Formats: structure tokens, C-alpha cells, sequence
């Protein structure tokens, strides 16, 4: 009926992956303006 | 192939709102002839009771289950031994049934201020096809106020169980009819119909919803219900349920208890290290024939209930979930809203349950419908809590149709604004 | 300030 | 924020029940709405007495918005009309 | 069998819905906002119009993949 | 400022929930007009006829949905007469008028276990002077107040409004109801005076349902009587002795008595 213990959650590892989306989207947002020339 | 049961003992549990038998048979091979063969082995039902079954299990030893396949003969259960038997070998089997809606409260009418009693017509006989040569059958009451109890062996009374005879000698499919009159001042909940409804997302979340229908069977209450008498006079409805407590699984989030009506503010939460206990007290006391209906939602993370591997991935949870203690379902359907995507879908389930055909759901942002699994199923007990697996197949990049249509739209409210001023419409 | 009456 | 998204006052609760009708039955149905379970051995005629401007937004606003596949409850739609029309109310 | 697959994870974890949410609709917004000056500050003869669809096209992009964000951290999980 | 303050502490208030404060900040919901409406909706048959005072007709059918008699919106105001007759009679001539309407429960708002300001005894004169204004013949304002001049709840109070319905409606098996701090046995939170009729019964209406916190009262309407009854005694007279017989009757001797029987 009970379940048991629950499980860690396999999703990130901090300073490389919370942040690597974050920089993805900076990282096309320059290049963007950049088409003005 | 023809033996006998040598000793048979069995023990009928009232105590609950659900009759509950257990039967120890020890199967002996009558040592006639080198036949070896032994393999399956019948198991009967009374005709009275046929109807009102819930769930049948054999339990050997200890051991693992077996398998018993329902038949007909010109209702029936056959029971596949694991080794079968040689002439003059002995095993010991348990059987175990629960019988649901079989206590009938007898007064049928009770006041405020009044006790419970119940009554229960069973068998005195273990109904086998086979001859037993010792049978003992004990009763475990409730309460220790009974009021009229058949005597077939003029049988002994302790603290609240009763003890039969030792029934030397019966024949085969033998059958009498045994009466117990009791008090019963037990929580008679009945869940009418239960719509349990999951929704599997890929982003993280899958969000799980029950609608419960629950009345009150027996004692309905007659008379006029003073709160004065119910608040400030003890022992006053003990036949009442007041509060009930549903083991919610472990990483429950966002648990949500409400109604037809609003949100319910009387419920207790506790987070145990095993699971989640929450104890769900409804806005009235049910008394009888009183009936409740409340919606209870949660939703936990996937990365332990759904499995994926390349393009193929499996989800495995309950089919039902425990809602109180010795629960009892009347009408069940379970409804599985898979994402949009979903090219095959195949279920594996444990029991035998009606699958109606596929209805398509439309969400938020959705173009294509997503497949939906409906499952009905009728007489749930509280050992039906099993797990079902769905496999199916979805394509990766098909979940980037839903941030695409939002983009879609704000072009379009762009768009117009670049074709609202290309127009002159001006006459001079 | 609602459509009941004056207590 | 506090307690719960749902109606408060004596008056906007037959503002909501018709309204429900509304969604439930189509317009043509609420303008020849005989409610028999109100004024009990009388029975009103709601769609001849009453004004249709708050029951007839708040179901063009829940088609709308059920039509685009936005599922919302028409409860929501009755709680959340008034503060969107405040916005209208601050550019008049 | 459900042995030999692997419990499933979100492509995008879930802790950074907050975060990608505002830098995807600030971005966004920006974006918007040039356009709108550019249209209000242009004569019918000096407007390019390649300049308006691409902005457009850029602005909505970012707008409504901030918007399912947004959508996405509240509770909805389309 | 000032708007931010007056919409935080003032009109966002709703009518429905009842939020009573704890003292160290913990606030308590009170919760019985919906628990009462949820019971009305799912423990009636599906065309019962309520009851009730104008400004809760329009909450009953939306929430408890079921068929009032008097809505708020007000457009036939000798119907709302009618029920404010029945509201402010004794019990015979407002059992008439229930039973020409064909009315099965009477909902009544009780506030006095807590203190809550509008309840049917603070909004009953209205009904007083509604239903005298279409019935002058029947129903007297003036005879609601004691002779002094003032609307009491006390011993003090008119013995025409201490057998009036919605007095025996709204404070039935109240006189027993002692909170556990040190108070009178009978006494009214809003009304701080201790009630003068302790004992009411009842003799065309039943209890059915009484919210947590007594806010909400739901009474039914019993069936007519079964058969009539005499008024007054038998006939006694003083020719021959009564010499009336003692019960003589245990849990354990259940044997009767009969004067022609012949012994033993
Ligand atoms: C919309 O609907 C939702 C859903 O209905 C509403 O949400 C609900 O809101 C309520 C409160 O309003 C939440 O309730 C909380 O429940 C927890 C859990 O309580 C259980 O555990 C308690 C502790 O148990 C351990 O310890 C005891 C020994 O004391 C052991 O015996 C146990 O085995 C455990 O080891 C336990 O005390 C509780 O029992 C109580 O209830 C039973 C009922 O049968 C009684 O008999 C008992 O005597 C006892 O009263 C229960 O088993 C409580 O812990 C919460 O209490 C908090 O609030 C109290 C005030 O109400 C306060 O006195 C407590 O100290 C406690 O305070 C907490 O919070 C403080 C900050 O505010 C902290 O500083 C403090 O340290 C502490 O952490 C509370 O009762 C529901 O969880 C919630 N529902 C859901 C699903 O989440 C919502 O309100 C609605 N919104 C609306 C209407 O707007
Ligand atoms: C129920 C539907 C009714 C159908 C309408 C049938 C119309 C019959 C013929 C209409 C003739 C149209 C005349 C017309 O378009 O001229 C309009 C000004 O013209 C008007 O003011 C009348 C406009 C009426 C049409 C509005 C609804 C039409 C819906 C289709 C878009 C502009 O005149 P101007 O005075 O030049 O305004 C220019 C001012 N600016 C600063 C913006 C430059
Ligand atoms: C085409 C025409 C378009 C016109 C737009 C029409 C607007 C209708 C949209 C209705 C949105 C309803 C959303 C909603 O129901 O949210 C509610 C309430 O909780 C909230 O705080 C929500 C407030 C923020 C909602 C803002 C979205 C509206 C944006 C459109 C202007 C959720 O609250 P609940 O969870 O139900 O209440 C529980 C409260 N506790 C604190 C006790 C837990
Ligand atoms: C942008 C404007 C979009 C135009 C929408 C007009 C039609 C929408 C509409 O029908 O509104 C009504 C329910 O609400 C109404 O009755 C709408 C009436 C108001 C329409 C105003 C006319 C628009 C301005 C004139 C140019 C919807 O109810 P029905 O369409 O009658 O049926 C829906 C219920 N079923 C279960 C049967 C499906
Ligand atoms: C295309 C035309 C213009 C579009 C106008 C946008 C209209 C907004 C649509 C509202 C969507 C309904 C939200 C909703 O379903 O409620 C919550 C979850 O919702 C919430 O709790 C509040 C989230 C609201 C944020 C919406 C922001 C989207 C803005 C995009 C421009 C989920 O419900 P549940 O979690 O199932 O629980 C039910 C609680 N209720 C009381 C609400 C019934
Ligand atoms: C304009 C915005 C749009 C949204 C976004 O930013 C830019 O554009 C997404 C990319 O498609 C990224 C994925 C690429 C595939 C890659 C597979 C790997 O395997 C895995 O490790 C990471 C994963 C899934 C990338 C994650 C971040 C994503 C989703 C990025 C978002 C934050
Ligand atoms: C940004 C936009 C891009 C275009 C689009 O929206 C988002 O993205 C498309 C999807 O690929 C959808 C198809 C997937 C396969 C699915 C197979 C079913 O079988 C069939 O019934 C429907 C079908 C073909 C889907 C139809 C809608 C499509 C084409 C969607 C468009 C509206
Ligand atoms: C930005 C806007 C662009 C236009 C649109 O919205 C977003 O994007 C369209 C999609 O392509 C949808 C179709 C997909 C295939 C699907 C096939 C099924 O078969 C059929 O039942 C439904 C159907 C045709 C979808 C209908 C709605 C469509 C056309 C959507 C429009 C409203
Ligand atoms: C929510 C409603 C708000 C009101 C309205 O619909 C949506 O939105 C208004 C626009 O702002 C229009 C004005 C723009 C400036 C323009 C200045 C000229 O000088 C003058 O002649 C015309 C004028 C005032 C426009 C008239 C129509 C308006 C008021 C529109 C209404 C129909
Ligand atoms: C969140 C808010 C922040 C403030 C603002 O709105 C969104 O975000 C600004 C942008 O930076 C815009 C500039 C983009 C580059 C463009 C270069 C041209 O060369 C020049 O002519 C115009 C210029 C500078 C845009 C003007 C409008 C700006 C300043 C926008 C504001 C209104
Ligand atoms: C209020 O109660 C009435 C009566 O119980 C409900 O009306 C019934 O609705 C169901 C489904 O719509 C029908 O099958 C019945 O035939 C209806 N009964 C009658 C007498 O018309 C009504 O739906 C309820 N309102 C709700 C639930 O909002
Ligand atoms: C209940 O009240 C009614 C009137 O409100 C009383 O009826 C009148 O009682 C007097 C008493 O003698 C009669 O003379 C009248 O004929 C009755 N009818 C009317 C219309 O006045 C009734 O007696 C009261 N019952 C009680 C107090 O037990
Ligand atoms: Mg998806």
C-alpha cells in the first residue's frame, strides 16, 4: 500500500548545466545584433 | 487425479465492513494407481454468494502466489500447482476471499442516539469438490454482544470470537446455512464510483486526479439530528464516520482537496519517509444513506514512474490507490491521457479489466487530439492495488510543435500591424 | 454594501 | 491571494448560474429560460427579466476562449471578468 | 523489459524554469519595443519592409518561447 | 498609499468564508454556509422546496441548488409578505401557510455561538413590518416589543415573539448550549443577554440539520398529523373512588394486570 523512499532526482549538476541554457540563449541573442550590417 | 483435503480450518473476519475467509486445505493424493498427474486442482464458490466476490487469492507456505484461472464447468476457479503431486504426498494450501456487501444491518432504521447491528448468513461447510475429514471453522466477531448464532455443534464463545466443531465427515458440494447477529460499530464507507484520471506530460510533471462518490451504507438514520446531541453527549452516533485518512505515494506535491463547490479546508497533511499521509475530513458527518462527493489531485515528477529507452517508453503506476483502510469500489474507470504523439499504445494489467474504445483529449495548445485509454472496471477491494505498464512510441521533436504555435501567434498579431499601416482607405 | 438586508 | 477563487456576494451568484446556462444550453436557450426552480409556484422568466450585457460577455468571452483550445472553466471566466474590464475602464 | 531502459528526465531541468523564463521574455519585450519605435517613427516611402519581417519574425520567436516558459513554471506543463 | 491600504484592509472581503483571527496571527476559517449548502445538495430530494428570508434565495440556488420560494431579486412583494407572515406567526398559522406552499425545509441563519452581526433575529423586524404591511389584521409591530417600548431577547421580552417561529426556530436546544469559559448556561454572543424561554419543543417541525458552529439551521416540515386526538382527558367524575393502579413493571417482571382474571 505505502510506496517507499523516494529518489534524487538525476536531472543537473551545478556551475556547468543550470547555467548552460541561460548562456545558449545570450550567446544567440549577441549575433542577432549583429545583422543590422 | 481424484484426492481429498485431510484437515481444513478456516477463519471468517467480520470485524470489518467485508467479510474476509481464509481456508488452510492440505490437498492429499489418494495413493490409487501410478497415475502422477496431479496438476490442477477446483475450487468452488457457494451460489448465494457468487455475485458479492471480490478477490481470490492462494497463498501457499507462504510463498509465492498462484494463478487461478476462472472456469466453467457443465462459478469455478482452477489452481495450477507449481510441482505437481505424486500419489501419497501432501500439500498445504491457503485460501483467502473477501466478500464485499454482505453485511446487512438488520434494525435498518437506527436513531442518533442508538447501536449498530449487522447481520451475516454464510456457510458452516468448507464448499469444496472434495471430501474433508476435519474441519474447524472460527468466527472473529466485532463486538462482544451477540444476539442469535447458529448451532450446529453447540459451539464455544471466548472474548469476542466464536469456535465451531470439528465436523468429523461431510460429502462433497455440501452446503448449510449459518446466521451471526452482531454489533457492528464500524466505518460502513462505500465508494459508489470512482473516475481516477492521469496526464502524462515530457516536461516533468504528471498530474493524477480522483472524483470519489462515497456514501454511508448501512443503518440509514431516521429521526431528527440534533449536533447538541452529537457534540456535547458522548457515545451519541458511533455508527458516524467523522474523518478518514488516504495514503497518498511518496513525492505527492501538489496536493489539492476540494469539492463541487469551493476549496475543503479540513484535511492534515503529513509527509512521512515512506509516503504521505493525509487525513481527509469532509465538510458533514455521514450517518446513512448520506453521501459525499470530493475531488482529490495530485501530481509528481516522472523520472520515477515513466521508463524510456531510445524512442520507446513505458509508464508503470497503481491502478487504484489507496483511498481508506478496507476501501470498497462499486464503479471504477481509469482514464490515461498520453501526449499527442503517441504512435502505438499497447497496456499490460495483472487482472481482467474492460477497456472501452479510445476517446481523443484536447489541452491546452494542442492541433491533434492526444490519446486517451479508458479503463472500467466494477467491485474493486482493497487488495486490487496493482501496477499497469502502457508502452508507446513518441517522436522527440514532436514535442516542439507546442512552443511553435505560440510563436505562430505573435507573428500573426505582428503581421497585422504590418499590413495596418500599408492602408490608405482615404476618399479625397 | 451588498443587496441584504440592514442588521 | 487569500482564501479562494470563487464568487463572494448575495447578487453575482444568479449572475453566475445563469450565466452557466448560458454555456451550457446556447443563447437562444437562455433568452427563452422559464426557471421553474425559483419562485417556487410562480416560476420566473429569467430571459424576459433580466439584463443580458454581463451574461452574454462573460459566454462570448468563454466560447472564445474554449474555441482556441485555451480549456477554462466558466467559474474562472466569472471570477476573472471584472478586473480585465478595468483595464477597458482606465483607456476610456 | 522495465529493466534494461532508464528513468526519464526532462530535456530542460526543471529548477532553471524560472531563470530561462525572464531572459527569454526580457530579450523578448526588447525586441518588441524596436519594432514598435521603428513603426512609429517611419514615413510610408522610407519604411523597408524586410526590416519589419525579420524583427517580427526575431521578437516572436523569443516571445513565445518565454511565454511557454512562463506557462511552463506556473503549473500548466503543456 | 492610501489606495493600496483601503483595498487590502477593507473591500477584499469576502461573504461566504468567515475568517476569524488567532491570537499569534493563525487564522481560522469558518466555514458552515457552504457546509450546510453541500449538505442541502446532496442529502434532499432533487425538487425539495426551501425556506428562506429574501437575501439568501439567490445563494441557495446557485450553491445548494435547490428550489427556494423567495429570490433577492424582489418583484412580487406580497410572496415575500407571505413569508415573512410565516416567519413572525406561531406555529399553527405558519404551518397553514408552509402547507399551502407546498415548502419541505426551513434554513434559518443563527449567529449567536459566534459573533456574527447579520443573523435572522437582528433582520427579523423587517420582516415584522414587511408582513405588516400587506396583512394590518394579523401581525402588529408593536406586539413584538416589550411594554416598555424596546426588542428584547430577555425573561423581559414579549411573550408574543417568545413563541413566534423564528424565535423557536433559531434558538431551539439553545438554553442547554454552555461555552466551556465561565458564562450563563444559555446566552447570545450578539445579543449579550441570557434567553428567557430555556425549553422550546417542537410540534410540526423536526431538526435536520445544524451547521458546526450553529450558523446555519436547516428544520423539516413534518407530515400532517396521523390521526386526531382529544383535547382533554376522559371523563373523570367523583362517584366512584379512581383508585388509579401502580405500574408494577421491572426490566426483569414484564407481566401484566387484569382485573377479571380468574386465580389459581
Ligand atoms: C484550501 O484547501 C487546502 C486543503 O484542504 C487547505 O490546506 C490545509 O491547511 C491546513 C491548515 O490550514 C494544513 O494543515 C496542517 O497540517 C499539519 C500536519 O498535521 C498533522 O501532523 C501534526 C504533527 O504530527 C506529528 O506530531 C504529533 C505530536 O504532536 C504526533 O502525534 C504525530 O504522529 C506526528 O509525529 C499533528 O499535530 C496533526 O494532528 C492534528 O489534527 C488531529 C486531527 O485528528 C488532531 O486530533 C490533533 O490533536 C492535531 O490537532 C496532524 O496529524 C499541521 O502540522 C499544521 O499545523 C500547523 O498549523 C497549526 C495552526 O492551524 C499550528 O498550530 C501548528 O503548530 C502548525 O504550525 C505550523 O506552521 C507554522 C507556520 O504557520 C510553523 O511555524 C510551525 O512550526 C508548524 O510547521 C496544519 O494543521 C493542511 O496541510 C492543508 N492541506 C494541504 C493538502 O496542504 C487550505 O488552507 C485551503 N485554503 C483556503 C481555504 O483558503
Ligand atoms: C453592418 C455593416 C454596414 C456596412 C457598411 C456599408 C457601407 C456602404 C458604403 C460605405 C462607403 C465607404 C466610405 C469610406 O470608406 O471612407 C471612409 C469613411 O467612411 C465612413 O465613415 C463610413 C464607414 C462605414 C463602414 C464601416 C464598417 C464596414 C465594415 C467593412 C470593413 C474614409 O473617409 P475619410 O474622410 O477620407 O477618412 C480618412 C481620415 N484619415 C485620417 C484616416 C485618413
Ligand atoms: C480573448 C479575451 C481574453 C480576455 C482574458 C480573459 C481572462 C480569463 C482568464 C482566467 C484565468 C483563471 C486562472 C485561475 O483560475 O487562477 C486561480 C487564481 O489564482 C491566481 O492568483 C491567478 C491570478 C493571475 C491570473 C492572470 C491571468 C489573466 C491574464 C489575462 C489578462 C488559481 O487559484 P486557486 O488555486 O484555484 O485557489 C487556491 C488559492 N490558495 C492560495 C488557497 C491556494
Ligand atoms: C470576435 C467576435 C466573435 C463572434 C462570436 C459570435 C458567435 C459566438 C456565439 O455563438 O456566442 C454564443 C454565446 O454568447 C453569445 O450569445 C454571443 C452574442 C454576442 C455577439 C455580438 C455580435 C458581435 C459583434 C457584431 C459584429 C455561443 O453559444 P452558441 O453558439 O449558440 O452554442 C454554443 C453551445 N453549444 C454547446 C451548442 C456548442
Ligand atoms: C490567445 C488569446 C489570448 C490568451 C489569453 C490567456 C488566457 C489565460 C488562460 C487561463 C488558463 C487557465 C489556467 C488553469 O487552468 O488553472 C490552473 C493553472 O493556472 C494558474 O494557476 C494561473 C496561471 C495563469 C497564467 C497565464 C499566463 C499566460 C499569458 C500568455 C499571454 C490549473 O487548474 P488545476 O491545477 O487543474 O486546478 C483547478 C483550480 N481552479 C480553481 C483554477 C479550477
Ligand atoms: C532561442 C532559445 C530557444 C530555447 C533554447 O534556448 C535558445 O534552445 C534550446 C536548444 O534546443 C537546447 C537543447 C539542444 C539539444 C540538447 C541535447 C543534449 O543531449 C542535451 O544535453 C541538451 C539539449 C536538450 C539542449 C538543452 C537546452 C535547449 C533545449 C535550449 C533552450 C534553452
Ligand atoms: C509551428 C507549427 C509547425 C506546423 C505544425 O504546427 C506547429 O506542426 C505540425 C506537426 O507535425 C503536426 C502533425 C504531426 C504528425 C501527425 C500525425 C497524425 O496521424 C495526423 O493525424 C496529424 C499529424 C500529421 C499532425 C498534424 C498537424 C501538424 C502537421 C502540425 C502543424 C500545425
Ligand atoms: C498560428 C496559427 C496558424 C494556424 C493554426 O493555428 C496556429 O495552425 C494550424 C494547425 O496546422 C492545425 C491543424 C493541424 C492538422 C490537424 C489534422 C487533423 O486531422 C484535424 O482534425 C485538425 C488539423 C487540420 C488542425 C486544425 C487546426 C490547425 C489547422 C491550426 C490553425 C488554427
Ligand atoms: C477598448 C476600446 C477603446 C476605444 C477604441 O476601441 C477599443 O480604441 C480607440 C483608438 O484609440 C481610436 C482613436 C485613435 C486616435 C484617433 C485620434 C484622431 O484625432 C481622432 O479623430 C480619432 C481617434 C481618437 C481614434 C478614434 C477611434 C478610437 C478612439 C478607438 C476606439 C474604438
Ligand atoms: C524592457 C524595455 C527596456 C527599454 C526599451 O524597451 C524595452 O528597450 C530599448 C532598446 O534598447 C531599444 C533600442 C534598440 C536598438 C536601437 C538602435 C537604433 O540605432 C536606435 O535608433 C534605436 C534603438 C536604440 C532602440 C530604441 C528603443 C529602445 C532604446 C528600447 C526601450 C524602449
Ligand atoms: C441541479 O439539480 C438538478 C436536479 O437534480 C440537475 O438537473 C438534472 O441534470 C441532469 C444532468 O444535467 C439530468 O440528467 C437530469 O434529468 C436533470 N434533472 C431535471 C429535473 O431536470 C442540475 O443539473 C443540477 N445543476 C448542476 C449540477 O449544476
Ligand atoms: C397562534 O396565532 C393565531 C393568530 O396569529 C391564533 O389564532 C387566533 O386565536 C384567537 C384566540 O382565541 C382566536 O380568537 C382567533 O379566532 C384565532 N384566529 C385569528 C385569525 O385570530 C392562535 O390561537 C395562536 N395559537 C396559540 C397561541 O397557541
Ligand atoms: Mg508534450
Amino acid at each position: 500500500v505505502q510506496s517507499g523512499p523516494r529518489t534524487p532526482n538525476p536531472y543537473a549538476s551545478d556551475n556547468s548545466s543550470l547555467m548552460f541554457p541561460i548562456l545558449v540563449a545570450f550567446g544567440v541573442f549577441i549575433p542577432t545584433l549583429f545583422c543590422l550590417c | 487425479p481424484p484426492l481429498i483435503n485431510e484437515d481444513v480450518k478456516r477463519t471468517v473476519d467480520l470485524s470489518s465492513h467485508l467479510a474476509k475467509v481464509t481456508a488452510e486445505v492440505v490437498l492429499a493424493h489418494l495413493g490409487g494407481g501410478s497415475t502422477s498427474r496431479a496438476t490442477s486442482f477446483l475450487l468452488a464458490l457457494e451460489p448465494e454468494l457468487e455475485a458479492r466476490l471480490a478477490h481470490l487469492g492462494v497463498q501457499v507456505k507462504g510463498e509465492d502466489e498462484e494463478e487461478n484461472n476462472l472456469e466453467v464447468r457443465e462459478r469455478f476457479f482452477t489452481v495450477k500447482l507449481p510441482v505437481a503431486l505424486d500419489p501419497g504426498a501432501k500439500i498445504s494450501v491457503i485460501v483467502e476471499t473477501v466478500y464485499t456487501h454482505v453485511l446487512h444491518p438488520y434494525p435498518t432504521q437506527i436513531t442518533q442516539s442508538e447501536k449498530q447491528f449487522v447481520v451475516f448468513e454464510g456457510n458452516h461447510y468448507f464448499y469444496s469438490p472434495y471430501p474433508t475429514k476435519t474441519q474447524t471453522m472460527r468466527v472473529k466477531l466485532a463486538s462482544r454482544n451477540v444476539e442469535s448464532y447458529t448451532k450446529l455443534g453447540n459451539p464455544t464463545r471466548s472474548e469476542d470470537l466464536l469456535d465451531y466443531g470439528p465436523f468429523r465427515d461431510v460429502p462433497a458440494y455440501s452446503q448449510d446455512t449459518f446466521k451471526v447477529h452482531y454489533e457492528n460499530n464500524s466505518p460502513f464507507l462505500t465508494i459508489t464510483s470512482m473516475t481516477r484520471v492521469i496526464e502524462v506530460s515530457h516536461w516533468g510533471n504528471i498530474a493524477v486526479e480522483e472524483n470519489v462518490d462515497l456514501k454511508h451504507t448501512g443503518a440509514v438514520l431516521k429521526g431528527p439530528f440534533s449536533r447538541y446531541d452529537y457534540q456535547r453527549q458522548p457515545d451519541s452516533g458511533i455508527s458516524s464516520i467523522r474523518s478518514f485518512k488516504t495514503i497518498l505515494p511518496a513525492a505527492a506535491q501538489d496536493v489539492y482537496y476540494r469539492d463541487e463547490i469551493g476549496n475543503v479546508s479540513t484535511s492534515h497533511l503529513l509527509i512521512l519517509d515512506d509516503s504521505v499521509e493525509m487525513e481527509i475530513r469532509p465538510r458533514f458527518p455521514l450517518f446513512g444513506g448520506w453521501k459525499t462527493h470530493y475531488i482529490v489531485g495530485y501530481n509528481l515528477p516522472s523520472y520515477e514512474y515513466l521508463y524510456n529507452l531510445g524512442d520507446q517508453y513505458a509508464l508503470k503506476m497503481r491502478f487504484v490507490d489507496h483511498v481508506f483502510d478496507e476501501q470498497v469500489i462499486d464503479s471504477l474507470t481509469v482514464k490515461i491521457i498520453l501526449p499527442e504523439g503517441a504512435k502505438n499504445i499497447e497496456i499490460d494489467s495483472p487482472y481482467e479489466i474492460s477497456r472501452a474504445p479510445d476517446e481523443l483529449h484536447y489541452t491546452y495548445l494542442d492541433t491533434f487530439g492526444r490519446p486517451v485509454i479508458v479503463a472500467y472496471k466494477k467491485n474493486l477491494v482493497e487488495q486490487h492495488i496493482q501496477d499497469i505498464v502502457v508502452h508507446y512510441t513518441f517522436n522527440k521533436v514532436l514535442m516542439l510543435q507546442e512552443p511553435l504555435l505560440v510563436v505562430a501567434a505573435f507573428y500573426i498579431l505582428f503581421f497585422t500591424v504590418i499590413i495596418y499601416v500599408r492602408l490608405d482607405f482615404s476618399i479625397t | 454594501a451588498a443587496n441584504a438586508t440592514a442588521a | 491571494i487569500r482564501f479562494e477563487s470563487i464568487i463572494h456576494e448575495f447578487d453575482p451568484w444568479f449572475n453566475y448560474r445563469s450565466t452557466h446556462h448560458l454555456a451550457s444550453h446556447g443563447f437562444y436557450e437562455f433568452l427563452n429560460w422559464f426557471d421553474e426552480r425559483a419562485w417556487y409556484p410562480l416560476g420566473r422568466i429569467v430571459g424576459g427579466t433580466v439584463y443580458p450585457g454581463l451574461m452574454i460577455t462573460a459566454g462570448l468571452i468563454h466560447w472564445i476562449l474554449n474555441t482556441l483550445n485555451i480549456t477554462v472553466h466558466i467559474r474562472d471566466v466569472c471570477v476573472f471578468l471584472a478586473p480585465t474590464f478595468s483595464g477597458l475602464t482606465s483607456i476610456s | 523489459e522495465l529493466e534494461a531502459m532508464s528513468r526519464y528526465t526532462s530535456p530542460v531541468n526543471p529548477a532553471v524554469f524560472p531563470h530561462l523564463t525572464v531572459v527569454l521574455l526580457a530579450i523578448g519585450m526588447f525586441f518588441t519595443a524596436w519594432f514598435f519605435v521603428y513603426e512609429v517613427t517611419s514615413t510610408k516611402y522610407t519604411r523597408d519592409i524586410y526590416k519589419e519581417l525579420l524583427i517580427s519574425l526575431v521578437a516572436s520567436l523569443f516571445m513565445g518561447f518565454g511565454v511557454l516558459f512562463l506557462l511552463l513554471w506556473v503549473g500548466i506543463y503543456v | 498609499v492610501h489606495c493600496t491600504w483601503v483595498t487590502s484592509n477593507a473591500y477584499s472581503s469576502p461573504s461566504v468564508v468567515l475568517a476569524s483571527y488567532n491570537h499569534d496571527g493563525t487564522r481560522n476559517i469558518l466555514d458552515d454556509f457552504r457546509e450546510a449548502y453541500f449538505w442541502l445538495r446532496q442529502n434532499t430530494d432533487e425538487h425539495a422546496r426551501v425556506m428562506s428570508w429574501w437575501d439568501y434565495g439567490y445563494q441557495i440556488a446557485g450553491m445548494a441548488n435547490r428550489t427556494t420560494l423567495v429570490d433577492n431579486n424582489t418583484w412580487n412583494n406580497s410572496h415575500i409578505a407571505l413569508v415573512g407572515k410565516a416567519m413572525s406567526s406561531n406555529e399553527t398559522a405558519a404551518y397553514k401557510i408552509m402547507r399551502t406552499l407546498d415548502v419541505d425545509y426551513v434554513l434559518v441563519i443563527f449567529g449567536g455561538v459566534i459573533g456574527y452581526s447579520g443573523d435572522d433575529i437582528n433582520k427579523f423586524l423587517w420582516m415584522v413590518r414587511i408582513a405588516e404591511g400587506e396583512h394590518p389584521k394579523d401581525i402588529r409591530e408593536s406586539d413584538y416589543f416589550t411594554p416598555q417600548g424596546e426588542f428584547r431577547v430577555d425573561k423581559a421580552g414579549s411573550p408574543t415573539l417568545l413563541n413566534c417561529l423564528m424565535y423557536k426556530m433559531s434558538y431551539y436546544r439553545f438554553g442547554e448550549m454552555q461555552l466551556d469559559f465561565r458564562t450563563p448556561p444559555g446566552f447570545d454572543r450578539t445579543r449579550n443577554a441570557e434567553i428567557g424561554n430555556k425549553d422550546i419543543k417542537f410540534k410540526h417541525l423536526e431538526e435536520a440539520f445544524t451547521s458546526e458552529h450553529w450558523l446555519v439551521r436547516i428544520y423539516k416540515v413534518k407530515a400532517p398529523d396521523n390521526r386526531e386526538t382529544l383535547d382533554h382527558k376522559p371523563r373523570v367524575t367523583n362517584i366512584f373512588p379512581k383508585q388509579k393502579y401502580l405500574s408494577k413493571k421491572t426490566t426483569k417482571r414484564k407481566r401484566g394486570y387484569i382485573k377479571n382474571k380468574l386465580v389459581f
